RNA sequence: AGGGGAUCGAAGAUGAUCAGAUACCGUCGUAGUCUUAACCAUAAACUAUGCCGACUAGGGAUCGGGUGGUGUUUUUUUAAUGACCCACUCGGCACCUUACGAGAAAUCAAAGUCUUUGGGUUCUGGGGGGAGUAUGGUCGCAAGGCUGAAACUUAAAGGAAUUG
């Protein structure tokens, strides 16, 4: 059985870019998936996506141009106290200049920089760079 | 993800799994079973003073051919008998 | 910019049907080739030559795009394209390679079968594999003649053709040498049923 | 010695030792 | 390590195949791994077929032969019959010839 | 092939694909008003019957179960509407 | 059983590579050529060198052979070309196949026609 | 007398190409050392390690001498040359030459601010030669190169002033960890960081502009 | 690749493929650069004037150098009907 | 524990071989081999390769199901059929070519999508011997199975590959 639908979409995207391709259909388009694909386009790692409507769980077609090195999901949605968010960025982000480590908080899914801006925290979702 | 369970609630298995698997570490096992005190004629101490029983000359292992001067010592705090080498050529005349 | 009426002329069309280039490969197709138009049963797939013309306009567009037309190469180890490559290299600046390749020609600058072309053309990537996989190591591009079964690996703009036939290898060597000069280089600007005759390349039997 | 023969040698050895202390059972 | 991807001959997805026994030494060998050679040799020889037919009734009516399938054990197969130990990459060629 | 409209594919390539491997799921089975010229008002049958349906008033076998090719014996007419 | 060494063979090709104006098909003439055109060290050596060049030059007047690189042959045959005009284009009007005719009806114009219907 | 083959080798003598950055911009394959020797003559020679290798032959036991040397200015260009000859010198001379061809650029960077003089790297890079995986991590200024003597003196010539190193594998075989650390810095200019997303005009290069200048004969 | 006082530090901004949009580095001696010359009235290919395209060595490797190029030429207008967007 | 016991055949006894020859080769032949009822539960029980899920690549064969037809054959009088041909699709046993990629390598469409390290989950391993030994527990009629140490000893043992 599929366990973390987010991963089955993220990994396909990562696979789809080193393949050279610039389009990939991801399944099965969860609400969390769209609220993640949204944050990536907010920083320009992907382009535009379209929510196909099967009468089933869904489908998404996302166009990525050339800018993502590694998108990823963190399986245990580890709870991150605001005091150790820096500890994550350090472990999985190329440099403190760029790259965002998305997470889920009470204030809604948001990247780490936006999370530090609003001073709110939650569990970690993944990262993108 | 080959191996270990990753769920956020598998902490009990992870800790007991490592506890069990740590027995493969000889330093960890020797320190837990306590061989230092049971085995190991020194009582786990840095040194142990004893009494010399006889002056032995031990043929060196190969590919060497010498006669290592040692002495069989009977630990006073333990009664155990142990053969120990006398370094610093000469020094066998000093054991007495 | 779509340049001109350069699109395939109604007479240049028949110049290819009798030439055998619409009968491409048999029911074999590297998935990399959409150049196949609705196929024909009992065998071979028919090519949509409407692109092959565009292929040559682009091919020639770059062939005659090297400020040193002298250092552009054309190769056919398969002797069908030899009477064609040398005859192509004649109406060019292009330096040819016909016969045996003498591998290690782009690398190993101390060999004297060595060249440094800024563009290269081959007939059958299969037979001339050494050529394409050698350009790979030196940043140089390649224009490829290609049937439906030819491997598009490491090749730049390709040209749908039939490398399994009697005369359709000279057709494009001619049209390439025809449009390479119908482009800058003195030639006829009009319909131009070009002076030289298509039967010139014509790999011979003996 | 062969691997399976070391097994047989050991199996015999334990059978003999097994018997030896059953005398003191 | 392995020196053939089959590690035997012709057996992937069956677990066990009834074993045949070598023609030369009778040693057992799994049918899938036994080298097979069908021996179709006639009752003929170079100069034996002309004597056979002239001084006889039935002026060359049928002329039939011997038909039997042989299975060898690799050890025996290597000794006399077709083994012809190949090279590292020359062995992957299953061309009978 | 590194550029491909996934949203708008050809009505030919998707026609070749599998029932469930299309863009949006869709059953490739239809219905037909089978006309047996022995009765006035005839039945509406499914492409893969699995049941040799019988008409309203008579016993005139029209289909026969198969692997999905409901065989309409008693050569008749029909309509994919 | 005397195959000439490649020392002489390497030399023979290197001279036919640059002295075809000279180097007549006769040994004696070629022999007295080496004493003046080459720096060989012995009669016997240059004798097989010249004696070989002769055989090579004797065959070039028959056809080409591997190793000849005097740059004259490439300018010799690339103009020996331009054979018989029989381009097809009279052949009835035009022979085509059942669907090959439909090929450029999308963008091209009319042309002569012919039908072909085959079966496996 | 230079007398160059590989016409780009003429584009260097004729001073129509002043810096190797053009060569990289269009990735041209350098096939002669005087190119690098002229584009940057202040290269340093540092023989990293000299190891003997032995081969058994039908007529003896050959004992070739393998040498590894790394060249670089100390400003962003290093090459790793390794080869073996029957003599240490000859192997050092040949390898000291190969080290020039191997030269590649090193994209340095800043650790966490914008203040001038880039010391550290832009991202974390991973060298993966053989069995040793070398990893360069951006370290703040005043940290230095934290790595074994060989990797440290390789990055020193690379021009990086502060970087965190973390290796894995059989590091004792330095012939492989040096090649790994090389690929590590070699991968520095492969990270599509956000600043470099800006589309460039894709300039034409000395290949076609000075075409009439190469003009071999 | 700026610095504190606006200067352009971090020399050699590299090339970039147009299909994959990935970096074309120095040791990528498998990449290419094709210059299509600008054509004018009745042939007359304009020399010294091109619209240059660059492809990574990786795309060339997988064989999609040609097919992913027909599209590139058509999205600039130098072919008429060669590569569709669906099949 | 019955039956069966033709065959081949541990044991044993022989004939030959060898310095020796408890063997290999030959002969005899017990148990066995087979079957019923009850046990035993181990095999290099092997793909020396956990399962469920997803993604990533080209290729022609083939098994099963299916769809498509103014395809060929059966001629009956042509269909209906049946078998064959072609194209496609789902699930099989595999093979082939590639390498982006992986690996210490041999090689691997997984053994890939990893220092740019996190889909779910089970199990096992932590230098070599000592030793699967000792000891307890438990299973079995036994033979044995499962669970399973340590003292001491030792600098290598090992893997794939290269040259000889
Ligand atoms: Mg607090
Ligand atoms: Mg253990
Ligand atoms: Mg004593
Ligand atoms: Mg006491
Ligand atoms: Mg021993
Ligand atoms: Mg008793
Ligand atoms: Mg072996
Ligand atoms: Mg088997
Ligand atoms: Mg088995
Ligand atoms: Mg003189
Ligand atoms: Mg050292
Ligand atoms: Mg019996
Ligand atoms: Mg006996
Ligand atoms: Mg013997
Ligand atoms: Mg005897
Ligand atoms: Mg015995
Ligand atoms: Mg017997
Ligand atoms: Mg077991
Ligand atoms: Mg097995
Ligand atoms: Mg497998
Ligand atoms: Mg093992
Ligand atoms: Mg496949
Ligand atoms: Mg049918
Ligand atoms: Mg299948
Ligand atoms: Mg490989
Ligand atoms: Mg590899
Ligand atoms: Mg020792
Ligand atoms: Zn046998
Ligand atoms: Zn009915």
């Amino acid at each position: 059985t599929r366990s973390s639908v987010l991963a089955d979409a993220l990994n396909a995207i990562n696979n789809a870019e080193k393949t050279g391709k610039r389009q990939v259909l991801i399944r099965p388009s969860s609400k969390v998936i769209i609220k993640f694909l949204q944050v990536m386009q907010k920083h320009g790692y992907i382009g535009e996506f379209e929510y196909i409507d099967d009468h089933r769980s869904g489908k998404i077609v996302v166009q990525l141009n050339g800018r993502l090195n590694k998108c990823g999901v963190i399986s245990p949605r580890f709870n991150v106290k605001i005091g150790d968010i820096e500890k994550w960025t350090a472990n999985l982000l190329p440099a403190r200049q760029f790259g965002y480590v998305i997470l889920t908080t009470s204030a809604g899914i948001m990247d780490h920089e936006e999370a530090r801006r609003k001073h709110v925290s939650g569990k970690i979702l993944g990262f993108v760079y | 993800g080959k191996g270990k369970p990753r769920g956020l609630n598998s902490a009990r298995k992870l800790r007991v799994h490592r506890r069990n698997n740590r027995w493969a570490e000889n330093n960890y096992k020797k320190r837990l079973l306590g061989t230092a005190f049971k085995s190991s004629p020194f009582g786990g101490s840095s040194h142990a003073k004893g009494i010399v029983l006889e002056k032995l000359g031990i043929e060196s292992k190969q590919p060497n051919s010498a006669i290592r001067k040692c002495v069989r010592v009977q630990l006073i705090k333990n009664g155990k008998k142990v053969t120990a080498f006398v370094p610093n050529d000469g020094c066998l005349n000093f054991v007495d | 910019s779509l340049p001109a009426t350069f699109d395939l002329t109604p007479e240049d069309a028949q110049l290819l049907l009798a030439a055998n280039t619409h009968l491409g490969a048999r029911n074999v197709q590297v998935h990399q080739e959409p150049y196949v138009f609705n196929a024909r049963p009992d065998g071979v797939h028919v090519i949509n030559v409407g692109k092959t013309w565009e292929k040559l306009v682009l091919a020639a567009r770059i062939i005659a795009a090297i400020p040193n037309p002298e250092d552009v190469v054309a190769i056919s180890s398969r002797t069908f394209g030899q009477r064609a490559v040398l005859k192509f290299a004649a109406h060019t600046g292009a330096t040819p390679i016909a016969g045996r390749f003498t591998p290690g020609s782009f690398t190993n600058y101390i060999t004297r079968s060595f060249k440094e072309p800024r563009l290269v053309i081959v007939t059958d990537p299969r037979s001339d594999a050494q050529a394409i996989k050698e350009a790979s190591y030196v940043n140089i591009p390649v224009i490829a003649l290609t049937d439906l079964d030819s491997p598009s690996e490491f090749v730049d703009v390709a040209i749908p053709c039939n490398n399994r036939g009697k005369h359709s290898i000279g057709l494009i060597w001619y049209l390439l040498a025809r449009e390479v000069l119908r482009l800058r280089g003195a030639l006829v600007d009009r319909t131009q049923p070009w002076s030289i005759m298509p039967d010139l390349y014509f790999y011979r039997d003996p | 010695m062969r691997a399976k023969w070391r097994k047989k040698r050991t199996r015999r050895l334990k059978r003999k030792r097994r018997k030896v202390r059953a005398r003191s059972k | 390590p392995k020196k053939r991807a089959s590690n035997g001959r012709n057996k992937k997805g069956r677990g066990h195949v009834k074993p045949v026994r070598c023609v030369n030494c009778s040693k057992s060998i799994p049918k899938d791994k036994a080298i097979k050679r069908m021996a179709i040799r006639n009752i003929v020889e170079a100069a034996a077929v002309r004597d056979l037919s002239e001084a006889s009734v039935y002026p060359e009516y049928a002329l039939p032969k011997t038909y039997n399938k042989l299975h060898y054990c690799v050890s025996c197969a290597i000794h006399a019959r077709i083994v012809r130990v190949r090279s590292r990459e020359d062995r992957k060629n299953r061309a009978p010839p | 092939v590194l550029v491909q409209d996934l949203l708008h594919p050809t009505a030919a390539s998707e026609a070749r694909k599998h029932k469930l491997k299309t863009l949006v799921q869709g059953p490739r089975s239809y219905f037909l008003d089978v006309k047996c010229p022995g009765c006035l008002n005839i039945t509406t049958v499914f492409s893969h019957a699995q049941t040799a349906v019988t008409c309203e008033s008579c016993s005139t076998i029209l289909c026969t179960p198969t692997g999905g090719k409901a065989k309409l014996s008693e050569g008749t007419s029909f309509r994919r509407k | 059983g005397r195959v000439r060494t490649k020392t002489v063979k390497r030399a023979s090709k290197a001279l036919i590579e640059r002295y075809y104006p000279k180097l007549t098909l006769d040994f004696q003439t070629n022999k007295r050529l080496c004493d003046e055109i080459a720096t060989i060290q012995s009669k016997r050596l240059r004798n097989k060198i010249a004696g070989y060049t002769t055989h090579l030059m004797k065959r070039i007047q028959k056809g080409p052979v591997r190793g000849i690189s005097f740059k004259l042959q490439e300018e010799e045959r690339e103009r020996k070309d331009q054979y018989v005009p029989e381009v097809s284009r009279s052949n009835g009007v035009l022979n085509v196949d059942n669907q090959t005719s439909d090929l450029v009806k999308s963008l091209g114009l009319k042309l002569p026609l012919s039908v072909i219907n085959v079966s496996a | 007398g230079w007398v160059p083959v590989t016409k780009l080798g003429r584009l260097v003598k004729a001073g129509k190409i002043t810096t190797i950055e053009e060569i990289f911009l269009h990735s041209l394959p350098v096939k002669e050392f005087q190119i690098i020797d002229t584009l940057l003559p202040g290269l340093q020679d540092e023989v990293m390690n000299i190891k003997p290798v032995q081969k058994q032959t039908r007529a003896g036991q050959r004992t070739r001498f393998k040498a590894v040397v790394v060249v670089g200015d100390s400003n962003g260009h290093v090459g790793l040359g390794i080869k073996t000859a029957k003599e240490v010198a000859g192997a050092i001379r040949a390898g000291i030459i190969i080290a020039k061809l191997s030269v590649i650029p090193i994209r340095r960077g800043y650790w966490g601010t914008n203040l001038g003089q880039p010391h550290s790297l832009a991202t974390k890079t991973t060298g993966k030669c053989g069995s040793v995986t070398v990893r360069l991590i951006p370290a703040p200024r005043g940290s230095g190169i934290v790595a074994s003597p060989a990797v440290k003196k390789l990055l020193q010539l690379a021009g990086v002033e502060d970087v965190y190193t973390q290796s894995n594998g059989k590091t004792r075989t330095l012939e492989n960890t040096l090649k790994a650390a090389f690929v590590a810095i070699g991968n520095t200019y492969g990270f599509l960081t956000p600043n470099l997303w800006a589309e460039q005009p894709l300039p034409v290069s000395p290949l076609d502009i000075y075409s009439d200048e190469a003009s071999a004969q | 690749m700026e610095n504190d006082k606006g200067q352009l530090v971090e020399l050699y901004v590299p090339r970039k493929c147009s299909a994959t949009n990935r970096i074309i580095k120095a040791d990528d001696h498998a990449s290419v650069q094709i210059n299509v010359a600008k054509v004018d009235e009745e042939g007359r290919a304009i020399p010294g004037e091109y619209v240059t395209y660059a492809l990574s060595g990786y795309v060339r490797s997988r064989g999609e150098s040609d097919d992913s190029l027909n599209r590139l030429a058509q999205n600039d207008g130098l072919l008429k009907n060669v590569w569709s967007y669906s099949r």
